C-alpha cells in the first residue's frame, strides 16, 4: 500500500485496551456530558457535567461511610486517588457527597484562572484521558473553563458506552504518581 | 525505579524472545507477532509507548493466569511502576497541553518487509485534534526507521 | 566442583545484612508465631501473631503520645510506614494502641476484601524473609490466617532471626507503597 | 528517578573502581574481590539485584566512616531511591506473589576463571518455596553468562 | 588556557537561572540571616532567621485562610511543600501562622532528634544554595543554630540574591521527599 | 520514572540533535552551541547533572513560546512535569554528597574539553564546589584526563 525503499511496507495495528477490564480500570466517553470509568464488567463509574444538580447539601460523611463497609472499595479507591489529585483544593464547600447504603455519589460545585473549578477540571481532564477535550472547551492554555457547573460522580453498572473514545488505562495510571503531589496543609 | 517486568515468552516460538498478540488483543485485525530483534528494545529503552503496552497486556495476561480474585485494582496499584514509564505519559500529556501532537495509545504504525517479513518495533502514531496526523506529516520519522531497519538488517 | 566451557567453575556467595544494622532496619523471623525487625544493636521491635490479645480497649491516643515524645523515633517511624501501607484500611476499630511512656504497642483485631487482608499483605511486605510459613496461603490479594491478632510491641536485641536471615528489602520496598493506597478522612 | 550513586573504592587497590566484599559482609566465607570489568555493569543496567547491594552496602559504609549518630533511620529514608531500584524487588515480591522462583537477595552465583581468575557479575540465586533452585534448574542461565564471559575475554585482545 | 593532550583546551559556562522565574521557583540567600525564594518577577516569600520572633499567639487558622481564598496560591503551596518535608514533626505547638487579608506568615519556634532539626533540614534543602552559611553545622540527623525562630513571610521581588545565585534545584528537591516521612494523625 | 523530556532542535541548525544555549541563559557570557554528539548522551545517561538543567532550560523556553502567560505565575505546571524533566535522585546524590563533607555539585559551573582546531567539544560536567568554594583544576586533573581519553576514542570512533 505505501512502501519506502521499495521493501518496508507502512503497516498499522490498533490496540483494543478493554480485555485489560479485569486488571486494571478503563476510562472513556460516550458524550460531551457524560464519561465514564469501568472497573471489570459490572461495576463502573459515571462522570457526568450537568448543569443540573444532584446533591443540595453541603455535607460530606467519609468517616460513616468508612464505618458501614458497604461500598465497593475499588471504586472508593479511584474515587479517593481522583479527589487527592486535584491540586490546590481549598474549597472544601463544594465538595458534596451521598454514600447512603454504599451507593457512591459525589458533586463539585463549580459554580463557587486559580479557582476550584482549574483544578478539579485539570485532574478531570488527565483521568478521561480520551476524549476529554470535548467538553472542556478550552484548548491550549493552567486555566480550564467550562459551562457546565457541577461534576457528578456516579456508581453505575457496564453498558456499551464508550462511544466516543476507545477505553483506556493511561488516564488512571497517570493520576496514581501525582496522587498526593500537590495537598494544602489541613 | 524504572519497569523490571520482563516480557513472558510462549512455548511455540522459534527464538527466545519474541512477543504476540492475539486477534482479541487487536481491534479488527488478526494476531500479529514480532520478532525477538524488535521487542529486545523494550528492556534498553525508556521512551518507548508501545513497550509500556506490551507489558501491561503482559501482566493482565499473567494476572489473570496465576491468581483469582473486581477488586483486582490494589494489584496494579503495586505494579505500575513496574511494567509503564509514568513520566513517558506524562509527556504525552504536557504535549496534549501545548497544543503538540501526541499519542493517545491507542494507534501505532511499524515497516514490515515485503520478503523478509522482519517488522521494526511500532512507533505511536501520533493525533492532533481528534484525529490521526497522516502519513505525509510524519514520513520522515518513517524514513529514519527504514533507515535503522538497513542497518539491522546488514548486522 | 562443576565447570563450564571446562574453564569457569560456578561458585556461591552470600551476603550477612547484619552489618547494615546502624543505617538502616533489618526484618526477619524466629517461628511461624514470631517475626522481628531490628534497628542497630540495642532497640528492635516484635510483631506477633496471637489468639491471645493484649490491648481490650478500642482507642489509640496517637496525639497524646507525639506531645509527651518519650518514644523512640526511628520505631515509631517504622510503625507509620506500616500503618500508611495498609491498602483500603477502612475499619479504625481494629486498630487499638498503648504508647504510655514511650512503650509502643499497636494491636490489629483480625475480624477478600475484609480489613484482615490489607494488615496481613502489609505483613508478607514487611517481614519479607519467611512471611510465607504464617500466611498458609501460598498464592492467590485475599490473605486468610488462623491467628486473631497482630500484636507489634517494641523489644531488645537478640539472636531471633532463626528461620531467616535479617535483610532490609522487606522496609525498603514499604517506603515508596507509603501513602499509595488511602481513602479520604 | 533512578539510582544515581556510584560505589566509592579503598586507597590500596590494584585498579580504580574494582569493588571487594570483606570477611564481614559474607557469611562463612573468606573476602572476595570482583574487577572492574564487572561491577561496571552496576551503573549500566538497572536490572541487577547483587548491583542495588553492593550500593547498600558502600552506603552503609561511607555512612558509618563520614557521620556520627539508633535513629540514622530519617538517612535511608532519604537515599533509598538513589542506590536500590525500588520495582525491582517489586518485581520479586510479584514473582513470589505468582509462584515463581524469586530473589531473596542472600546467595548469588557466579563464574569464575580457572586460571585468569576473573568473573561475571554475581546473579541472584532463585529461591522456590524456602529452598533454593538446584543447578539444574537454571543451568541455561549459567550456559548464556558463559557465552557472554567469551565475548568478553575476546574485546580484551 | 590550560590545554590537555595538547589539543583540547579547558572551558567552563555558568548557567543564569534567573531565566526560568516564569516557570518555577528559585531560591537564594542575601546573607547568614535572610533567605528568599522567588515566583516570578512580583511576588516571593522571606525566608529569615532570627532570634526576634513576630507571632505570639500558638494558633494555625488554616481552614479560615482557605476559605477565604485571598492568598497567592503558588505561595502556599510552597508552605505546604515546606512543612510536609519536615521528618517527625510531632509538636504542632510550635508552628504558628497569621493569614489574615492573604498576607501569609508563619513562624517556627526552635526549642538531636527535637523538632527544630527538621524544621532545619527542611531549610537546608529549600534554600539549596548558601543555606550552610546559617547552620553553622558542618558534617554530621543533626544540625543546631543559634537563631530561636524561622519565620516566612510573602514580600516583594529586589535584588536579593547577593551571596549565592537563584536556582530551583531546592524546591525540585522537596517535591519528591514531600509526604515521604510523616507520622499518623 | 525517568526523564522522558527530549530536547526541541531548532530551525536553522545544521545537524539535527545539537542545543544552543543564548547569551541570556549563561552568565558574563555569549551564546554557546554543543555538537549532537555531546548532546545525544543526555538522552542515554541518567547521571548527568548538564543534561537535566538543558531539559529545565529547554522547558521553561517551550511553555513560554507555546502558553499564554498566566495572570500570576501558576506553579502547577512545573509540579506536574518535575520528574519528566531531571532525576530527583541526582539531586539527592549531591545532597547526600554535601552532607557527607564531599564535593557537590550546585548546578551552577560546568566543565568541558573543547578541540582548539575541530572544535567539537564534550558534554559539560559539573565543576565541583566545596565549601562556598569550587575546587582548582589540580584537585580535578584526573577526571579532565579521563575525559581527553574518552574524547580521543569519541573523535577515532568516526573515522
Ligand atoms: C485515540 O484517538 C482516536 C482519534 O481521535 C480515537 O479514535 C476514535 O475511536 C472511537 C471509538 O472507537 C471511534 O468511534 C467509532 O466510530 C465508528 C464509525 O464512526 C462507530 O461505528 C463506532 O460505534 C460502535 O461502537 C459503539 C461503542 O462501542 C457502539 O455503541 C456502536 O453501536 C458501534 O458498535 C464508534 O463510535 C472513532 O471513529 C475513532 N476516530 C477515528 C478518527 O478513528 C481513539 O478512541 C483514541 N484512543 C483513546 C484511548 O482515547
Ligand atoms: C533466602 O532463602 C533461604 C532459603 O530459604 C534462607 O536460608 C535459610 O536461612 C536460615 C537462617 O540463617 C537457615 O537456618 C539456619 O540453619 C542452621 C542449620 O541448618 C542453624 O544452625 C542456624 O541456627 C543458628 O542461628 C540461629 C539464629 O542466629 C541461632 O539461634 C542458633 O543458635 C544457630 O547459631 C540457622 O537456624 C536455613 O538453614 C537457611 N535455609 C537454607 C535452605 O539454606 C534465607 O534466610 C533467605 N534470605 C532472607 C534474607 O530471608
Ligand atoms: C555555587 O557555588 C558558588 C561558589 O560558592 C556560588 O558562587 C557565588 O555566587 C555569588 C552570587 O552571584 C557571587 O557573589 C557576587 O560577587 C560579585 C563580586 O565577586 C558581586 O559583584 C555580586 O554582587 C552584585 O550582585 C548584586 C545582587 O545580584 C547586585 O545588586 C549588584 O549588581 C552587585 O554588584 C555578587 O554578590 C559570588 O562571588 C560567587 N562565588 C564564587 C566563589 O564564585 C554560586 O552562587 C552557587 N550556586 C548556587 C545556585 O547556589
Ligand atoms: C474483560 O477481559 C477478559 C479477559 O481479558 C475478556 O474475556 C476474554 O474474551 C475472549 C473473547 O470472548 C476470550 O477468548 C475466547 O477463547 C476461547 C478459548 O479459550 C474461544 O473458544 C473463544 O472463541 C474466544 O476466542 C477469552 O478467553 C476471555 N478471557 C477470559 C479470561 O475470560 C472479556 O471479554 C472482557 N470483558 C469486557 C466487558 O471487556
Ligand atoms: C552492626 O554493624 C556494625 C558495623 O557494620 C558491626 O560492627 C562491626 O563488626 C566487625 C566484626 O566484629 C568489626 O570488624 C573488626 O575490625 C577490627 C579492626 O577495626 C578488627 O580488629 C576485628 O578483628 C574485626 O575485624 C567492625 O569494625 C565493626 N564495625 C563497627 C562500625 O563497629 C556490628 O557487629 C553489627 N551489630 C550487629 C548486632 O549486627
Ligand atoms: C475483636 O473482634 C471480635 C469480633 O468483632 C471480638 O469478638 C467478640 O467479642 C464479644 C465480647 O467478648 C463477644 O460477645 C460475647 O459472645 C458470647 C457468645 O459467643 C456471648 O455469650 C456473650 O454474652 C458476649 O456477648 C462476641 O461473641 C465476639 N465475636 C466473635 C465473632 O468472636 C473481639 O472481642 C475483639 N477483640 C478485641 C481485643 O477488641
Ligand atoms: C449523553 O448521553 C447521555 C446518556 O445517553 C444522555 O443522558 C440522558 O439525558 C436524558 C435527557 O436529559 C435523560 O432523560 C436520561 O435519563 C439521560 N441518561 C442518563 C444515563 O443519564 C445525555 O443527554 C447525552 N448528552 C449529550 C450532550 O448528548
Ligand atoms: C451526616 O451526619 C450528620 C450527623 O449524623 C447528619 O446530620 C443529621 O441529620 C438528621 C436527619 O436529617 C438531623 O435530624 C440532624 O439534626 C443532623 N445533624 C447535624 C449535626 O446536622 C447528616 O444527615 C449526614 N449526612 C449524610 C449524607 O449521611
Ligand atoms: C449552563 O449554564 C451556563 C450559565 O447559565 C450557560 O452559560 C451561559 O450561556 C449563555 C448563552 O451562550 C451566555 O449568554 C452566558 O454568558 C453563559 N454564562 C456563563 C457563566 O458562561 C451554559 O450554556 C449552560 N449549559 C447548558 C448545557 O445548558
Ligand atoms: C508482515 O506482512 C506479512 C505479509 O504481508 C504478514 O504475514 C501474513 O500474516 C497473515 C496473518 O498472520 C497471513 O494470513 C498471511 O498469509 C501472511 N502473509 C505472508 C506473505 O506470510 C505478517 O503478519 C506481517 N507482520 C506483522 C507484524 O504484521
Ligand atoms: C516461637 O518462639 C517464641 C519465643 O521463643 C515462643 O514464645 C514463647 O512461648 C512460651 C510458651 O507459651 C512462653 O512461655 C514464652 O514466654 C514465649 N516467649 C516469648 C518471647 O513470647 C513461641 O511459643 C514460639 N512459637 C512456635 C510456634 O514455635
Ligand atoms: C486460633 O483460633 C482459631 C479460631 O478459633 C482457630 O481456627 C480454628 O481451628 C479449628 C481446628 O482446626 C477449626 O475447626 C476451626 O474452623 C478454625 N476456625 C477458624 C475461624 O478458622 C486456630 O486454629 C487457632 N490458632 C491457634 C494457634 O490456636
Ligand atoms: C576465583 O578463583 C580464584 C582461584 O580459585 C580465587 O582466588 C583465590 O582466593 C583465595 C581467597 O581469597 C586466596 O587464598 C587464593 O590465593 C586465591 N587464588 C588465586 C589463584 O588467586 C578468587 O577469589 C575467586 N574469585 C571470587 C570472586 O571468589
Ligand atoms: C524572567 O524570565 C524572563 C524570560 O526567561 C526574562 O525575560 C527575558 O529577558 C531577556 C533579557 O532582557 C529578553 O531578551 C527576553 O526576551 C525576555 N523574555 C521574556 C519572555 O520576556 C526576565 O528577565 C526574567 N525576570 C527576572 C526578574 O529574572
Ligand atoms: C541581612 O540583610 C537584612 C536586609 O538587608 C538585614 O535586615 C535589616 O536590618 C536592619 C537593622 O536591624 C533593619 O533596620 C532593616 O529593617 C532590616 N531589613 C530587613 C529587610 O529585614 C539584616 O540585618 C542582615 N543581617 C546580616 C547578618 O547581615
Ligand atoms: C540568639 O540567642 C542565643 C541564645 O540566647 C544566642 O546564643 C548564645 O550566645 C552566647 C554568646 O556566644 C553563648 O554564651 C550562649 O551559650 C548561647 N546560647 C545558646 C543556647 O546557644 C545567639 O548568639 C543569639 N543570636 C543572635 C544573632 O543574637
Ligand atoms: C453552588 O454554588 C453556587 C454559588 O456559590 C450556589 O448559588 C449554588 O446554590 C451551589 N449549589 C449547590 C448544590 O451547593
Ligand atoms: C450504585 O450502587 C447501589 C448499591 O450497590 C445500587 O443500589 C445503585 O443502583 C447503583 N447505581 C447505579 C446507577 O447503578
Ligand atoms: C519498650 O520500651 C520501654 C521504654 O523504653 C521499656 O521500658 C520496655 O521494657 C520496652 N519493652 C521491651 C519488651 O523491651
Ligand atoms: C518559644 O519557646 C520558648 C521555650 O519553649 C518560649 O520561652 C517562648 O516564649 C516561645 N516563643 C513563642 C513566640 O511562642
Ligand atoms: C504580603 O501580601 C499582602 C497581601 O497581598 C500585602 O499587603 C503585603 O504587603 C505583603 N507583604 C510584603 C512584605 O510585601
Ligand atoms: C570552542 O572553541 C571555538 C574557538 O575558540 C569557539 O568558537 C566555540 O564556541 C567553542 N565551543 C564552545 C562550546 O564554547
Amino acid at each position: 500500500t505505501s512502501l519506502y525503499k521499495g521493501v518496508y511496507e507502512l503497516q498499522t495495528l490498533e490496540l483494543n485496551m478493554e480485555t485489560l477490564n479485569m486488571t486494571m480500570p478503563l476510562s472513556c466517553t460516550k458524550n460531551n456530558s457524560h464519561h465514564y470509568i469501568m472497573v471489570g464488567n459490572e461495576t463502573g463509574l459515571e462522570l457526568t457535567l450537568t448543569n443540573t444538580s444532584i446533591i443540595n447539601h453541603k455535607f460530606c460523611n467519609l468517616s460513616d461511610a468508612h464505618k458501614k463497609n458497604l461500598y465497593d472499595h475499588a471504586l472508593m479507591s479511584i474515587i479517593s486517588t481522583f479527589h487527592l489529585s486535584i491540586p490546590n483544593f481549598n474549597q472544601y464547600e463544594a465538595m458534596s457527597c451521598d454514600f447512603n447504603g454504599g451507593k457512591i455519589s459525589v458533586q463539585y460545585n463549580l459554580s463557587h484562572c486559580g479557582t476550584v473549578a482549574n483544578g478539579v477540571l485539570q485532574t478531570f481532564m488527565r483521568m478521561a484521558w480520551g476524549g476529554s477535550y470535548i467538553a472542556l472547551d478550552s484548548g491550549c492554555g493552567d486555566c480550564i473553563m467550562t459551562s457546565y457547573q457541577y461534576l457528578i460522580i456516579q456508581n453505575t453498572t457496564w453498558e456499551d458506552h464508550c462511544q466516543f473514545s476507545r477505553p483506556s488505562p493511561i488516564g488512571y495510571l497517570g493520576l496514581l504518581s501525582q496522587r498526593t503531589r500537590d495537598i494544602y496543609i489541613s | 525505579g524504572t519497569f523490571t517486568w520482563t516480557l513472558s515468552d510462549s512455548e511455540g516460538k522459534d527464538t527466545p524472545g519474541g512477543y504476540c498478540l492475539t486477534r482479541w488483543m487487536l481491534i479488527e485485525a488478526e494476531l500479529k507477532c514480532f520478532g525477538n530483534t524488535a521487542v529486545a528494545k523494550c528492556n534498553e529503552k525508556h521512551d518507548e509507548e508501545f513497550c509500556d503496552m506490551l507489558r501491561l497486556f503482559d501482566f493482565n495476561k499473567q494476572a489473570i493466569q496465576r491468581l483469582k480474585a473486581q477488586t483486582s485494582i490494589q494489584l496494579i496499584n503495586k505494579a505500575v511502576n513496574a511494567l509503564i514509564n509514568d513520566q513517558l505519559i506524562m509527556k504525552n500529556h504536557l504535549r496534549d497541553i501545548m497544543c503538540i501532537p501526541y499519542c493517545n495509545y491507542s494507534k501505532y504504525w511499524y515497516l514490515n518487509h515485503t520478503t523478509t517479513g522482519r517488522t521494526s518495533l511500532p512507533k505511536c502514531w501520533l493525533v492532533s485534534n481528534g484525529s490521526y496526523l497522516n502519513e505525509t506529516h510524519f514520513s520522515d520519522d518513517i524514513e529514519q526507521q527504514a533507515d535503522n531497519m538497513i542497518t539491522e538488517m546488514l548486522q
